[PDB]
Order: C-alpha cells, then structure tokens, then sequence
C-alpha cells in the first residue's frame, strides 16, 4: 500500500489542502514533492505562460531551513527574499528580474503580501503556493491578508494553497474547537486532510484508548530555609555591582534560571544546577578578547562557587547522594514524585518498566537527571531497576540522538524530556507517564498524553493542594477539547464480469487480476528500497465525456497506468462500469489479459520466472550446449595435441627435395671476461638447420636468455633445397639426430625409439658447414659420442704427444674423479707449462690421491676449459688443467654450445607455427587475406617481451570524543572541561550561486586508438604473429608473454558486442532477463564450448618447458607396439604409468633401426601393469606422468574461455570493432539476422517537444555539468526516469539505458586503460578497471557532477538514501575515499550508497551515446567525467578488499567456509558475511569487517 | 622520560592518575586514559611506544613551580608521583573547597581575627584575614559610573576568587566571602 506522503500528495494536486501531520516530519517530503507537481511551467518566462512557485513561511529563520531544503532536494532555483536583506523598497523592475532569475521564491509573509498587494507580480503568474505553520493565520496575518488577496483576484488563474501545519489550533486558545476548525478551512480555501492512526503514523489527535489517570497533591514548605534566602541576597548584590559595567543580559539569565530550580525543584537539586552553572561561565569566560568582558564572566563564577559551597553545607548537616539527604531538603513536590516513583515501580522488571517525566526547561532537565541518577543509585529498592536519560553545540546534537536512541532501545528505562511546544515526542509508547511541571498548552497536554497509549498505563500529573481544583478544571476543558478536535478531524482524513479461458483452458479470474498484476510488479527488476505497484486512476466527467460517448456519463471508468520498467506502457481503460469496484476488477482483469497477450504469464496466468524466459531462447542461442552434454537450464578436460601443419609428415624422403632452414644465434650482449666463451662461439658460420619435406611461413625472432645474456634467434625465410640421394644418407641424419638427444643434451629415457613413420614432429635437425652444406663426415663419425674410458699409466705412455690445433675448440671432459661433466677449451694455454705453479703438477697429484698418475709428459700445453650450463630452458630472465687427464671427444665447440640452446628454440617455434595458422585463418574470414601488409609480403616483427609480468563523517575518531559535560555533571574533572573547550573551536580536530554549481578545482581529448581504426580502415594494422602467440601462451607456461593482458579488451568487448546484440535484437526485454541471458552468453562454459568446436584448444602453450620429464623430442617417440596398446584399450592405459614404461629399457636395435618393441620386452611390460593394480598403488591417476608420452594435455575451463577472449582481443586492437564483431558470428556466439548484419551493430536501432521539456527543468546545466548537449531530448528524460515515476508516460525507465550504458562504459575505459597504462601488470589493471567501473565510483561522480538533482523519482527512501550521501560526499571532498568503497551497497545487502546514483550516470553515458551515435564524442563525455579518478587510481590502484583485511597488519582475517573473525584493539569479534556467490560473499564479508575494524 | 613528566603534571596540577595500556600484538598501542580523555600512541617495543602516547598525552593536557612555592605552604599536596608513593583528584564539583581545604593553623589565625572585634576593623580587619592566609589582593578599580568606586580584588590561588563591590563595602565583602568559605 502506497505511503501517506504519496496519498497525500495527490490529494494535495487534486485540491486545495492543509496538511495537518502532528509526527514524523514528513512535512518536507510532501512540501518537496507538492513543488515538483506543479513545475512544468518554472522555465517559460512569465510574458507567455511562465509560472512560479512560493514558500511563504512565519519566520526568517524558518523560512532559511526551507529554502536550503529545497535547493537540496530540488532542480529548480530557489530565491530567498527575507525583509532583513533590504527587499523593501524594490522597482517593479527589480521584482520583475529576480521573478525571471528565480522559480521557486522562499520568504516571508510579510514580503510576498506587498509583492502581490502591489501589482508586482500577479496571482495568475503561481502555480503553488505554499504557506508553512499555517495555524498562525488566524484574524490579523500576514497569511490571512494573503488569502483575502486571492478572495478579490480573478478566479479561474489562482494557485494551489497547501498549508502545513503539525500543531492544528495555537496554544491555550480550546474554547469552540469545531468553529476555529472551520475558519481555518475557510481561510486556506481548502479542507484539512490528515492521515488515520496505524501503525505507520501514530496520529495524536486520533487515538482512541485514553490511559488510566491520577492527580497528585503536595503542600507548601512550612518554613522557608535560610540558605535560600542568604543564597537570594547575595546574588542581587552581585545584580547591582555588574549593572555597572564597560552578554550582561546572558550572564543575568542564567542566574535567574538557577534561581527558579532552586526555589521550585528545592535545595538538593541546586547543588545540582549550580554545578551546571559553573560549566556554562567556564566555557564562556574562555571564548572572550576583551579583558573587562571576561572579568564579568570570572566574577560570577566567584558567586557560583560561594553557591555550591553554601547549599552544599546546608545538606552537609545531616558524598551526599544518600537517599535520607534528597529527601528531606526537597520541595514536597520532588518528596512526592521520589516516593511515587519507588512504589509504582516495584514490579522490578527493568525490560517491562518505561517512564517518561516531564518538565518546563532545559536546564531542570539536567539538575533532575543529575537527582534521579543519585537518588536511584543510592536506594536499594529502586537501583538496578531504573536508569535514567534526559532528551532537550554540533557535538550536542549527535549526544541527544544517542539517547532518544538509547530509550528506544531499552538500554535506558526513564526519560526526562522539556517542553514540546510544536514538536512531536518521538519516543516509543511509555507505560507510566509523569508531568512534574504544570500543563501550560493544549499541545502539551495532547502530545504528553500521547505517549500513554495503552489502557493499563497510567498518565500522572503533579498538582498543589491550592491549585488542585484550578487544575481540574483546565483539563476538564483540555479533554473537551480533544474529543472535539477528533470527531471533526474524524471527518477529514485520508480514507459481475465473466471470465476468460485460454487456449490451454486455464481461467483468468477477475478476482485474482489485482493478486497477478501485483505478482507481475514483483518479478520487474526493482531496486532495494522496494517493489512498484500499478496507480489506478478515476476518470472526471470531462476526461469520460472525451474518451466514451454517452456510454460512460453516468458510469465510473478507471484507468491503470502500469510501472514503465513493465512491457505495457498504454494506459488501460476499462470497462464503463456502475461502481468504483468493478472499475478496478475490470482495469485489472483488462491488464491481466494484454499482459498475457504480450507473453509475460505463462498458460496458467502467473508471470514467467527468470528460468522459464531463459528456456524459450535456449535452444536459439545455447544450442551447442548440447553436444557436450551440458544443457544453459541447470574442473579441467584433458584435449589432444597436434603439432603444426608444417611439422605433421615432415620427415624427409630419399627421392625428393627437402627445405633445411638454417638457424642464426645471434647473442644480444657485451663480450667481457664471463662472456667472450658466449659471443664468439654462438655467432660461428657453422649453424644447424631444421629439416623437413614441407615448407616454413616467415617466423617471428625470438628472444632466448642465457646466464651470460639475452641472445636473438631468426629462422632463415629462404630454404637451401637439397634431395637426399641416398637411404644411408637418410640413416646418417637419423642417427645424428638420436645422438643430440641421447647424448649432447641428454633428454633420453629408455621407453623412447627413433620414430621412422612420418606421423607428426618428424622434422630432423643437421650440423650446416661452410654457400653452405650439410656436413657428411661430422654426421658419420659422431653417430654415438664415446665414452670417457679413460686408461693406465703404461697405457698412458704409448698416447701421441698432444697437438695444439688438435684441442683448440672442441669440448673435453676430466677424466679423474667425475662423470660426463663436459667443458669448453676456450683457449689452448700454449705458453705455460704442467711444471709452472698455479696463480700445478703437484697440486693435481694430491688432489686426486690415486685416481691420477705421473703425467707421461713433464712439457705440454695446458687446455683453458668454461664448463657448459646444464639447463635446457631459457625463456624468462679460469679452470685451466692438465691435458692428458680429460678426454676429448672430437666434437666441435662451435656447435655444442648452439645445440644447448635447441630444446627451448624448437619448443618456441611449434607453438610460433600454431600463431601463423590461426593469423591466416583469421585474416581471410574477416577477408583481410589481400592487405598489401596481410598478403604474400607479410614480414612479421619480432616477439617482445612484457616486462611489466613479475618473472620478466566527522574527522575525529570515537576515542576523540568529548565526554557530554551535561549528563555527567558531578563527575567531570576540571581536566575535561578544558578538552571541551578546544575541541569544540576546533583546535584539537551563497543565493547567488545555483545549486547546480560544478566547484573550480582539483580533487585528490586525445581519441581512442581503436575507434580511430573503427572509422578510418587506413589506420588498420596487421594481426601480428607475437600477438596471437601471446593469445594462445598461458600463464602457466612460464614465458616471457602471456594471454592475460589482450584478455582483459577481449573480455570487455565480448561483454558490450553481447550487451548490443541483446538489446538490439530482444528489445521488449527488461535489464532482469537481458542481464541474466549476456551473463551466460559470455559464461566460461559458453566460451569452452564455442572454442571446443572451433578446434582451438588442442592447439594450446599451456604446459611449463621441463625439457627432460616432460617432452618427445622431435623424431623420437615410445615403442610403436605400446604406443598402439595405449590407444588401443582404453583399460590398460589407465593402467599403464611411469614405473612400467621406465622397466622397458629398450637397447641397441629395438632403441633404433627397428622401432617396434621386442615381444619378450612386451610381455614385461604387460605383466608390469596389471601388478600395480593387484598390488600396490593401485587406482592411481597416474595420467599426469604418462599423458606427456601418448601426447595429451589437461587444460582448466578457465584457460580455453581466457584464449577465445584474448583471440578476440587481438582482432580488436589491430582491426577495430566492425571487424571483430564479425569474428563473435565466426565462434557462434552471436547467431547473426539476415535482416541486421552484425558488423553494422553500432548502427542498429538500440531504441511532443513541449511535454518532454517540462520534466527536464534546468537541464541546460545538466548538460553544461555532463558536458554534452542533448538533441532528441527523449534521450535524457528516459536517462532520467526512475522506475518509481507516474508522470513520464513518454518514455521508459533508465534501467533499459543502464545495460547499454555499463558496456558503452567498460569497453571504452577498457580500450584506454590497456593503450595507456602498459607498464602495469594485467592483475593491477583488472584491478584498476573493477574500481573505474563500480557502483560507488559512478555514485561519486553522479553526485560531484550535480546530476543527481534532476533524478526523477517520487520515493521517501531513497530521497533520504540519496541525501545521506550526497551529505557525506559533499564533506568528503566529492572524491572516491576509502570510507565510501567500504561503504554498504544494494548487493551486500541499510544500504548507504543509492544504487540508483550510478545506474543514472550509466544511463546518461548510453543516451549521450544514442543521440551523437558517435563512440569517440561518447568519449569526450566520458574522459572529462573519470579523468580526475583516472588519474589517481593509476598513481595508486585501489585494492581489493580481500587484499586489505588480509594485509591488516594488526587485524587477522577468519573466513569461514562467510563469518569474519577479527581483532580490534586486540578484541574478540567475529561479524558474519553473507553472499549468495561466494566470490563475491568473500569480498562482502571483508567490506563489513573493514567498517567494524574502523568501527574499532 | 615522558611518562615520569605526565604522571607528574597530572599529580601536580591536580588532574587525575594516569593509566596507561598497551593491547595490540602486532607493533604495540598504547591507550592512555587519564581522565576520560584517551589518546593512542603506537611504536615497535611493548616499552617504547608507550613513551609516544605519554608526550601526545601531555601535549594534549598541558594545552589546556614559582607559584607552586606558596601553594605548597598552604597545603598537603604531594607534588610528585613519587611523593604520592611517599604516603582520584579534585572533581569540578568539589574544587568549592579551596580556601576551606587549607592548613589548620593558618585558618585558625583567620578565624580568630575575623571573629575578633578588638581594633580598627576597617581594612585592618580584612588585610588581617587574608595575611594570615598567605593572600596578596590585586585591587583594582571598575571601568564605568563610578559613584562610590567599585575595587576588583583578585586573590593569588588556582580558584581565580575575584570579588567586586562598592568603595565602601568591597572591604565588607572581603571579610563574608573568607567568613563563608572557612
């Protein structure tokens, strides 16, 4: 059911009005959405038809409280003409400007009665005007002569006259309510209307019960007592000394207050109120210059002290808080009311018990609390049952909203309010009501009894035995006049058709259509604040007489008007009928039946779910799903691996040519002393080459790395053309081949055997010799390398003398005390000898006892030898010894060294070969394979590396707070009051400018590259073959590149392509059900599947280079009769591991010339495999070892999901967006119409001057703030609309343009982020984009952008929501701070950031983006709205929460697996998190735990 | 040695005691609490950060001894924590006790003298009182309609006692409030 604010307010557009609203301050929501009904004419000009509104108020100062009020909460200019400002004596000139400046005038009564009495501005020019406390126009007002102003003007051109008023008839005057009541309507020109009493708003005037009553009686003090008297004289002398002087008044007064608790509330509670005293003229003599003003402020305080001390000794005669001390120096009435509170309250239950007493002024309130609080705690009967609060310069505010909350809460059990002279007691219902004080006003009396509001609670009032009968009769006529009062406002207050069967045969009810259509409300995406709900509207006789002929003019027809976020738009009008009943049946039984006709209730007449929507479209765009197995409507897979084209059926023949591709090592570093053995050798003229029957593309240069340096390796595009002429020389190359494997790098196991069958990897690889040649004899005599035999010393003596040139460059090995540790001879030291000391004969003599023996030849050369790196990967960032003693295999160094670099080399170029393929494939679908730079003249550019990649309110805190010197007064130390002092100066912690105003400072365009490769096709650049390996390398694989950086403009623009496909194609559809169908359009599933059957996956650098364990060589594979078991049964693979295969240890033949495995080796290994399983170790995933071998991987469905967005990405950036929009039909992503072609999807259609015009108020500065100005300005009404809005039947909600808006957004700050931020690693820019696009970094710029003003919205919640904020943030600076991301959000579930705010500069940003239909002037809107978040989020990225609970250096994050524990100040506290995902859940429960670690 | 000096200007001004604790492992905060008043300082040793909050205590309550000499004639401070050792301050309700919370002796010569009636009472009755209290009074006259010129006496103690009155009866005034207070 709609809220009293809204009723009210159509009541008020329907008619005159005086709201008469006694609680809940809703006064201003009503006043706010009255002015904004009637500003459809605030921006014409006043010559030809222009309207303005007035807020005539009693007061200056009130009338300043409603004036900012609406500059807050309005668009519409606000002038403030209060008399002070010299408003009199103004030319009908000037009223005439400032009525063409200003829209909604706020002043006195006073003001507008000569504005209007003078023909300065007529009645005819108001659309509204509103009159604030209008009780006060009664007889002689400026209110009254304001309304007989319009009782002489011509009718027919008068405004609207709401009145507001929360106190109904003015104090003490109750004689002939029923006559003032009516006056009152008559003056206002309109009937009172108020609100019943439910349980949303307590009504005074309304409420029935009345509690039980009692009268309490006390006598006058038989005797005076001195110190009253002496404590009277002394402070008249002081009157008579400072009347003498140069704040004297001030000085005066508080004595004189003093002097009246002293008298009426007695001796003991002025020991006190004088403590007060003291207080207050402490602080005041502080806050002084002059030194004679402070000397009146120090002299009284002199007298205060002398106080506390006289009426201190007075009670001293009998601490001084003992109950038998408060009650026999008391005035018979506090003796009173302290025994009456210690009987009633002797039921002892403190949670039952609630008190209210009340008294005539503020400061009895604070002597009383100070007395109950010591009478209470000193007597056993009453303490521990009974805790009082008193309710009455910032900081005093925030204290009082402590305590009305600690009374509400139950914490506190009595209350011990002041006068309420206007103003409601907002407290819960009490149970003992106490009146210590005289009723003075009828107010009083009504808002006192109020708070009693049950029969069994009792109202209590305190009266003299003189004044006893008096007093009886004032309430005698303060009840008659409340049950007058009622029964006129009792008066005034806010207060068959057959069916149709569907096709299916189920019955629409026209019973139920109200139950369907509200169900229907309820399934419509609706913010937090709640759902909304049909507005059905009778029909006046002229608007039947237009619409229905004589059929409806003597019938009643309602129309309904359903929520724009709805599919119905049209207003429904329904049958003309006899009653206002069957005009709402029929309304809703007319909406059920076109609702159902659109498709949104199923065939039994209950709106669809999200399931069933997604269910209808499955099938159209999830097909795929269903091979696979998986279906949309309700982990890693292991793929194949195929080497490239080229390396399939390489192997060379004996009767054809064959392409040996030489390649070049060029090392990429400075010779020294640690690298010359590197440089020159890697750089010698004798390189080896790949050989293989087909040919190569041009590949890309490779950067290798090394312990010495970076080193560049280029594969020669030309091939040397050679045909074998022989089959022994094929057995040669073959050999040699086996011979680097098994022995130069040893990555040779016993399982693997020469593979002489084509099959795949059957390139071969042969040493290159000075044009060049294949070297022949280097291939002969090196088919094994020998062995370090060895020798004896006898054997040792028979050995030719060693020749120099015969070890100059080859490589050795030492012979005594190690195993095939092979070393360069870098240089032969000639010169010296074996006899010279080191810096020699000896010292190897000992350090080998018995393993070296005397060296046959005292003269001979010495061998410098650089021992040679072990590793055989490289892709992320002076041993001179005696000759005779090493062996020296003949084997050249030149080659060697280059060999050692091979494995890693080879590796690079398969996966460089996959790039080339997917290059060619994906250039000619998008029909670019003709580009003079795309063609047979593609020359690609080397592979860089990424270095960026790690392997290469208020401002106090709660413990500043100043103790409330007020309630607690006899336990405050001096010290304090000091604090007090400073901290509140500070020391320790406008009508001429619109509130639209953007502030001229700093807080804290140069175009797209991709929107100029968009428009322009000569600015397109080829798809580089780097590029496409960096999009297929994973992460994992530990390179130099990766597919994370592309993936992130790949993911982007794969989410705005689905975004603009939906909207486009399926524009019926609300954000609900296009929001769920783009999240699993561009689900990993989604994209597993799509790249499963583009064959992309096996294709894949997914797993790490361990050269030896985990690698077939090229040409070297497992025993053909194995490999064939693997495959063959399915049961022994999984039974076949590591351990079996290594037991083969094939040898000799069966390890080369005949490739398929002995039938002895066979039954070993068979028998081998079924003794795991009937043994140990049995049902073991032993897959990760043996997959490498029959050439399987296992890839997550993250990676696959990660290359198709990074294969997208790479389309993007060298093509724009036409071209990579076509590549989303290539993966069958987006089905393509034949209609609309899907490369022209910025150009599809994504979708009476004067109605439009009237809504957007001054929208000329919202587009001067948004810095586009609109054309079709149907654009920026529907950016505008709230769902929650009746009067825009124009257009839709926002919540459409959001979705096009949040892609629009992500892509192009995306496309930025990546071009311009490219030393930031891909974590730090997801993280950078997540905090650039949320919904509290959008709500700030909403808010600093003063766009939130022109939200078109009616809602009591979020208008409050959105004022909280806008408060918050207007202190905050209007930059995103840390408090705001902690902030709570309508996901997590009490909300402080509005979702509304940000959905709205989403939906600016897509209308800005459909009126210019232009992405670069999108653009400069954009850049100028985030580049000061820009900015600073690059200089420091803003964290994941996650990362600031877990980096809490004090504080220890306790997820449960979501309840956070943590320690603040080393205290135990867990908060739980909630989240529906728990990804997301995570980040919640850190973000509630950040603001408790704050709460501290 | 800050927590020496504040433990001092606390016992010597007569502010409360001071408590300081350290509660967070991990590297220490200190929460001192002198009297309502709670300021944390945090530093890498259990001991040394203690030491920081004490100066931003003091800072604090020191913003707000040639004196003090006088003063400690007239009553039993202990003037140092230590003194205290050697064997819950004033509250702003009891600070009305000044003059009252004085030296037997002094006091009982004032008594007397007040209360006595044997000489030319006229300010020799008055300089009488206060001369037996160790007081010096800065008169001082009024800054306007001076008919019988008012005098502003200001009396040398942490209670800032300041008395005006007629030319006349200021010595009469002098005399009631000491009688009153005493």
């Amino acid at each position: 059911p709609r809220g009293y604010q809204l009723r009210l307010v159509d009541h008020l557009t329907k008619s005159n009005g005086i709201v008469y609203l006694p609680t809940g301050s809703g006064k201003t929501f009503v006043a706010i959405l009255v002015l904004k009904r009637f500003s459809q004419d605030f921006d014409k000009p006043i010559e030809s038809g222009g309207k303005r509104a007035l807020f005539m108020c009693n007061t200056v100062e009130l009338a300043r409280q409603q004036a900012m009020a609406v500059r807050r909460c309005t668009n519409f200019k606000v002038g403030f003409y209060v008399g002070e400002q010299g408003v009199d004596d103004w030319t009908r000139g000037m009223w005439s400007d400032e009525i063409k400046k200003n829209q909604v005038l706020v002043g006195t009564a006073q003001v507008f009665l000569d504005m209007v009495t003078q023909t300065y501005v007529a009645l005819s020019s108001l659309s509204v005007v509103i009159i604030d406390e209008c009780h006060h126009g009664t007889g002689h007002h400026p209110f009254r002569e304001f309304m007989r102003l319009f009782t002489i003007a011509n009718q027919t051109k008068l405004p609207r006259v709401v009145g507001l008023t929360g106190v109904l008839i003015k104090g003490n005057e109750i004689t002939n309510v029923a006559t003032k009541l009516k006056e009152l309507e008559i003056t206002y020109r309109g009937n009172i209307i108020t609100v019943s009493d439910t349980k949303e708003l307590e009504n005074v005037m309304l409420y029935a019960t009345k509690p039980t009553e009692v009268m309490v009686s006390f006598p006058h003090q038989e005797q005076v007592l001195t110190v009253t008297r002496l404590i009277s004289a002394e402070i008249e002398k002081f009157y008579v000394s400072l009347d003498l002087m140069n704040k004297k008044s001030f000085v005066k007064q508080l004595f004189n207050d003093f002097l009246y608790q002293m008298k009426e509330y007695g001796i003991y509670a002025a020991s006190i109120a004088i403590i007060s005293l003291i207080v207050e003229f402490d602080i005041k003599r502080r806050q002084a210059e002059t030194l004679s003003v402070k000397l009146m402020h120090r002299t009284a305080l002199t007298l205060c002290e002398k106080i506390r001390h006289l009426l201190v000794q007075k009670l001293q005669d009998m601490n001084v808080n003992t109950e038998e001390v408060i009650m026999n120096f008391s005035t018979p009435k506090v003796q009173r009311f302290l025994m009456s509170l210690k009987v009633s309250f002797a039921d002892k239950d403190p949670k039952d018990i609630c008190c209210l007493v009340f008294v005539e002024r503020r400061y009895t309130c604070k002597c009383i609390y100070g007395l109950l609080l010591n009478y209470i705690q000193s007597t056993p009967e009453l303490r521990n049952v009974l805790t009082p609060q008193f309710m009455v310069s910032v900081l005093e505010r925030k204290w009082q909203k402590s305590a009305i909350q600690q009374f509400r809460d139950g914490n506190a059990n009595l209350m011990i309010c002041s006068s309420v002279l206007e103003e409601g007691i907002d407290v819960q219902a009490c149970n003992h009501v106490f009146i210590l004080d005289p009723v003075k006003t009828f107010n009083m009396y009504v808002q006192s009894k109020g708070r009693a509001r049950t029969t069994e609670a009792k109202f209590v009032l305190f009266t003299a035995d003189k004044e006893r009968e008096k007093t009886i009769q004032q309430i005698y006529q303060y009840r008659k006049a409340h049950n007058d009062i009622a029964e006129y406002l009792k008066d005034r207050v806010l207060e068959d058709i057959d069916p149709f069967t569907n096709e299916n045969g189920a019955v629409l009810l026209p019973n139920n259509a109200l139950a369907i259509l509200h169900r229907y409300c309820q399934t419509i995406p609706t913010d937090a604040f709640g759902f909304v709900i049909p507005w059905f509207h009778v029909l006046q006789e002229d608007e039947r007489d237009r619409i229905f002929g004589v059929s409806a003019k003597g019938k009643h027809v309602i129309s309904i008007n359903m929520p724009v976020n709805c599919m119905l738009r049209d207003t429904i009008y329904s049958d003309p009928m006899d009653n206002v009943k069957t005009a709402k049946i029929s309304a809703a039984f007319k909406a059920c039946k076109v609702l159902y006709s659109l498709g949104e209730l199923n065939e039994r007449f209950v709106p669809k779910t999200l399931k069933e929507r997604v269910a209808s479209i499955a099938d159209v765009h999830f097909e795929h799903w269903n091979k696979y197995g998986d279906s949309v409507t309700a982990k890693d897979r292991t793929y194949k691996t195929e080497c490239p084209l080229e390396f399939y059926d390489a192997l060379p023949r004996v009767g054809e040519i064959c392409y040996a591709y030489e390649i070049f090592l060029e090392p990429q570093f400075e010779s020294c002393e640690y690298t010359e053995h590197m440089y020159l050798n890697l750089q010698t003229p004798r390189n080896y080459a790949i050989l293989l029957r087909n040919k190569l593309p041009r590949l890309a240069e490779m950067p290798l790395f090394s312990n010495q340096g970076k080193l560049h390796v280029r594969v020669a595009n030309a091939p040397l053309e050679v045909i074998i002429q022989n089959s022994e020389q094929l057995e040669l190359l073959h050999q040699f081949h086996g011979m680097v494997f098994r022995d130069i790098l040893k990555i040779w196991h016993p399982f693997f055997v020469l593979d002489r069958r084509s099959k795949e990897n059957s390139y071969l690889v042969v040493p290159l010799i000075l044009q060049k040649c294949f070297d022949w004899e280097l291939m002969t005599n090196f088919r094994r390398l020998p062995q370090s035999h060895g020798s004896n010393v006898q054997q040792r003596e028979q050995q030719p003398a060693p020749r120099p040139e015969d070890f100059e460059g080859k490589i050795v090995t030492q012979w005594y005390a190690n195993y095939d540790k092979p070393m360069l001879v870098t240089k032969v030291h000639r010169e010296l000898t074996p006899l010279s000391y080191m810096e020699y004969y000896e010292f190897t003599m000992s350090k080998y006892g018995n393993r070296i023996g005397d060296v046959v030849h005292k003269d001979k050369f010495m061998i410098e030898v650089r021992d040679l790196t072990e590793q055989l990967t490289f892709y992320v960032h002076k041993v001179i010894l005696i000759p005779e003693l090493c062996f020296n295999f003949n084997f050249p160094g030149d080659l060697w060294l280059k060999l050692i670099f091979l494995p890693s080399i080879l590796n690079r170029m398969y996966f460089l070969l996959h790039a080339e393929a997917l290059r060619k494939r994906f250039n000619t679908y998008l029909n670019l394979h003709l580009l003079p730079f795309n063609g047979t003249d593609y020359m690609p550019r080397p592979l860089e590396i990424d270095y960026s990649l790690k392997r290469n309110e208020n401002p106090w805190q709660k413990y500043m707070e100043p103790v409330d010197l007020s309630r607690n007064l006899l336990s405050t130390y001096p010290v304090e009051l000091d604090y007090y002092y400073h901290f509140s100066v500070g020391n320790v912690c406008y009508w001429a400018k619109n509130q639209f105003h953007m502030p001229t400072g700093n807080i804290y365009v140069k175009p797209l590259l991709i929107l100029q490769k968009t428009v322009s096709k000569e600015h397109i650049t080829p798809a580089e073959q780097g590029e496409f390996l960096a999009a297929i390398t994973a992460s994992s694989a530990a390179d130099v590149f990766d597919m994370e950086r592309l993936e992130i403009l790949g993911d982007s623009f794969l989410k705005l392509s689905a975004t603009l496909y939906l909207a486009s194609k399926y524009s019926d559809w609300n954000e609900g059900t296009l929001t769920e169908v783009k999240s699993k359009l561009v689900s990993n599933r989604n994209l597993l599947f799509c790249l499963i059957d583009a064959d992309i996956p096996k294709t894949l650098n997914t797993i790490q280079f361990t050269p030896r364990y985990t690698w077939l060589p090229p040409g070297i594979s497992l025993p053909h009769n194995v490999l064939a078991l693997w495959r063959e049964n399915p049961e022994f693979a999984k039974i076949i591991g590591p351990h079996n295969l290594r037991d083969l240890a094939l040898g000799d033949e069966e390890s080369l010339v005949k490739g398929n495995c002995s039938d002895i080796n066979y039954n070993r290994f068979v028998e081998g495999c079924r003794a795991n399983g009937q043994s140990f170790y049995a049902g073991a995933d032993f897959s990760s070892e043996v997959n490498f071998c029959v050439g399987l991987v296992t890839i997550p469905n993250k990676v696959i999901a990660d290359t198709l967005e990074a294969l997208l990405g790479v389309i993007v950036k060298n093509y724009g967006l036409q071209h990579a929009f076509k590549m989303l039909e290539y993966f069958k992503i987006c089905r393509a119409d034949i209609d609309k072609p899907l490369t022209q999807l910025l150009n599809l259609e994504l979708g009476n001057t004067t109605e439009i015009d009237g809504f957007l108020i001054n929208h000329y500065y919202l587009e001067k703030n948004l810095g586009y100005t609109f054309k079709d300005r149907r654009y920026l009404l529907q950016a505008l609309t709230h769902p929650s809005y009746p009067t825009n039947r124009i257009t839709g909600s926002y919540q459409e343009l959001e979705f096009i808006g949040d892609a629009i957004l992500d892509f192009l700050i995306s496309a930025y982020i990546f071009e311009n931020n490219t030393k930031m690693n891909p974590g730090a820019l997801t993280d950078l984009r997540s905090a650039l696009v949320n919904n509290t970094t959008l709500a700030c710029i909403c808010v600093r952008h003063r766009l939130h003003f022109f939200i078109l919205a009616e809602n009591a919640k979020l208008s409050e929501i959105i004022s909280k904020f806008v408060n918050f943030q207007e202190s905050q600076g209007h930059r995103v701070t840390n408090y705001v991301r902690i902030l709570l959000e309508e996901a997590d579930v009490n909300v402080d950031v509005p979702k509304a705010l940000g959905d709205v500069l989403e939906a600016l940003i897509a209308a800005v983006y459909l009126d210019c239909r232009d992405l670069q002037r999108t653009w400069e809107v954009i850049f100028n709205l985030f580049e000061p978040e820009l900015q600073e989020f690059t200089r420091k990225v803003p964290i994941n929460h996650i990362r600031q609970l877990v980096e809490h250096k004090h504080a220890k994050p306790v997820f449960s697996s979501v309840s956070c524990q943590f320690t603040c100040m080393e205290k135990t506290i867990k908060v739980y998190g909630f989240g529906s995902n728990k990804d997301q859940a995570k980040l919640s429960a850190a973000k509630h735990a950040l603001q408790q670690l704050s709460k501290c | 040695d800050m927590v020496k000096e504040l433990r001092d200007y606390c016992v010597r001004r007569e502010m409360p005691l001071p408590c300081i604790e350290v509660v967070q492992q991990s590297e220490f905060v200190a929460c001192c609490s002198v009297a309502s008043i709670v300021r944390y300082g945090k530093s890498d040793k259990k001991k040394d950060a203690r030491q920081r909050a004490a100066i931003e205590m003091l800072a604090l309550i020191s913003s707000n001894e040639s004196m003090e000499e006088l003063e400690a004639l007239r009553r039993k401070k202990f003037t140092t924590y230590w003194e205290l050792k050697e064997a819950t301050g004033m509250r702003l309700c009891d600070r009305h006790n000044y003059f009252k919370n004085f030296y037997p002796t002094l006091k009982k010569e004032a008594i007397e003298a007040i209360n006595s009636d044997e000489y030319e009472s006229s300010k020799d009755k008055a300089m009488d009182v206060m001369s037996s209290l160790k007081i010096t009074p800065k008169i001082s006259e009024v800054e306007s309609s001076s008919l019988v010129p008012l005098l502003s006496v200001e009396l040398n103690c942490a209670f800032d006692v300041v008395l005006m009155a007629k030319e006349t009866d200021i010595y009469d005034h002098i005399i009631d409030y000491f009688r009153t207070m005493l």
